[PDB]
């Protein structure tokens, strides 16, 4: 993934301020609320009946934390996303059957969450750098589909 | 969005499909699975090999639904209501995939209707399949 | 597609935007041009530098139209009729770009409405912008 | 751009039968008919008011021929489409202001036209190989956008 030094620094500096578990829970919860077809994978998580029940579901939060923790560690390998996420790509295709469009929807929701969380600090150029990153991750996770 | 000329074009082309509608549905699916492999994620319970009877059976159901849409072209939201419910609340197929199957249906019709697939009829069929896709995803959210 | 509760959510959120609508429209365009550079192909006649008067003026026109849509949410096709024509017949912007502006407008509201941008309001605003986009592209074909 | 031996053979064998002129004129004309907003780039071409006017318009046929001729030259360099189309990519961005989504629409229509022309010979696996190639060419043409 190619980012300028300036873009890379902007990504890392904001990420240093993120509570990965909180943001993970929030982004996965909003994904399931805003694009509810994504709930199809999570019927074992229990009550997803209302926005409040989703956001408060302990299983949703726990998965949010797992997903964003992997995202977070990926931010340390921005020059090698494809090889960093290769095994997870294979897992999501062959065993979990997750349409890669879902990675793109999560990317949109995460950007919205960071804007909500950081307000004016989430400037247009900082957003632009994060748009590259979430596209890059979604592409890296889709790479081994077949 | 479907003008009287569009409706006329769709009925003429689909009428020519006739008793092959099932066979063309199956071929469209096979084109879709090979050209857009991410769509296979919705069918892990199927044998997707060429000639599979699961794929042929599903292609007949898709085609039959389209025949019903053509016959009710002025009342499609009602005629497809139960199918809209099923896709929105149970199958939960991402709306992007409907464009991919629509394209593969168009390619299938082009390959089998040399005389009928004129530019005007192509435009009307594309509009028709976009309307059907819109109806099928209308209750998702 | 917009339920009564969605309409209620949009009106409260947009009411909160209030007099800042034009400024937020300008910010959403700048976010779009920076994040999705292909959208700049529609504005080669503009100075797209930050804070340019053309961009601020266009932001205000976009915001005004959304205010009109919020005020007539139960009759949006009628309300945005002239704008539907203009995009279909003259500007002819590819429909995919409306999704990109919609996303940047949502990001702009998130960044400015911390108290109001709850999960449910987020969902309603996304739906609302998709309906606006649908109306503006409805006469393309 | 990587194609399997089977995919490359399918592409090359079919293309040997294509009359670039005839197919190019058909594919551009159908683009203008089926997605008529694309006509915004061709105001100086004359009468585009009806499908019959579009398809028989000589400036459409001539431009169609130029476009598929350059596409054709790219099939001879499938291992490096980005380097092959770099100059045309800059042209389409900086001088013509063409939204790269148009390259994808042309890709879709071209596949329909090959199906229409060749019928049963355009099998599902041959289509699949062509879908990879039209996606690769569109991505190569959008690469120098900024
Ligand atoms: C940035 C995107 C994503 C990343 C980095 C990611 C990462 C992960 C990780 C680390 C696992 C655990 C695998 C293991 O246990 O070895 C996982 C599992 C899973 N993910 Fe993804 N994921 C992402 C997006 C998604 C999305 C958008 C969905 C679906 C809406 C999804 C659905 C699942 C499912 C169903 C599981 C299995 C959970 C379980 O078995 O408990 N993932 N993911
Ligand atoms: C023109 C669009 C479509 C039509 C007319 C259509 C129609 C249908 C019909 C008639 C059924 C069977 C319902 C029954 O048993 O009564 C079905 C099932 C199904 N559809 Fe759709 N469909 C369309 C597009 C799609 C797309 C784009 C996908 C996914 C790529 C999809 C995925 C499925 C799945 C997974 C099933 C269930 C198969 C099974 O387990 O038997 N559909 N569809
Ligand atoms: C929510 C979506 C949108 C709304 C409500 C909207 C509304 C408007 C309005 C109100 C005008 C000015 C009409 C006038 O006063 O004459 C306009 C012009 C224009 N729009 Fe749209 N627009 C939207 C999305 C887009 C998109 C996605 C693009 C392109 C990326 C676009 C490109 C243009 C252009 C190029 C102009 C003309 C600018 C000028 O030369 O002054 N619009 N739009
Ligand atoms: C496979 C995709 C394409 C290829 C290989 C291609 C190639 C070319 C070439 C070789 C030229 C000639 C430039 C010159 O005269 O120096 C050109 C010009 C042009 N192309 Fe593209 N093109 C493609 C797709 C498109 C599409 C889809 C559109 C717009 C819908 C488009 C719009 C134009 C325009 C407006 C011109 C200029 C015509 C004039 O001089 O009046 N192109 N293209």
């Amino acid at each position: 993934m190619h980012l300028t030094p300036e873009e890379k620094s902007a990504v890392t500096a904001l990420w240093g301020k993120v509570n990965v578990d909180e943001v993970g829970g929030e982004a996965l919860g909003r994904l399931l609320v805003v694009y509810p077809w994504t709930q199809r994978f999570f019927e074992s998580f229990g009550d997803l009946s209302t926005p409040d029940a989703v956001m408060g579901n302990p299983k949703v939060k726990a998965h949010g934390k797992k997903v964003l923790g992997a995202f977070s560690d990926g931010l340390a390998h921005l020059d090698n996303l494809k090889g960093t996420f290769a095994t997870l790509s294979e897992l999501h295709c062959d065993k979990l059957h997750v349409d890669p469009e879902n990675f793109r929807l999560l990317g949109k929701v995460l950007v919205c969450v960071l804007a909500h969380h950081f307000g004016k600090e989430f400037t247009p150029p900082v957003q632009a750098a994060y748009q590259k990153v979430v596209a890059g991750v979604a592409n890296a996770l889709a790479h081994k589909y077949h | 969005m479907l003008s009287p000329a569009d409706k006329t074009n769709v009925k003429a082309a689909w009428g020519k499909v006739g008793a092959h509608a099932g066979e063309y549905g199956a071929e469209a699916l096979e084109r879709m699975f090979l050209s857009f492999p991410t769509t296979k994620t919705y069918f892990p319970h199927f044998d997707l090999s060429h000639g599979s009877a699961q794929v042929k059976g599903h292609g007949k159901k898709v085609a039959d639904a389209l025949t019903n849409a053509v016959a009710h072209v002025d009342d499609m939201p009602n005629a497809l209501s139960a199918l809209s419910d099923l896709h929105a609340h149970k199958l939960r197929v991402d709306p992007v995939n409907f464009k991919l199957l629509s394209h593969c249906l168009l390619v299938t019709l082009a390959a089998h209707l040399p005389a009928e697939f004129t530019p005007a009829v192509h435009a009307s069929l594309d509009k028709f399949l976009a309307s059907v896709s819109t109806v099928l995803t209308s209750k998702y959210r």
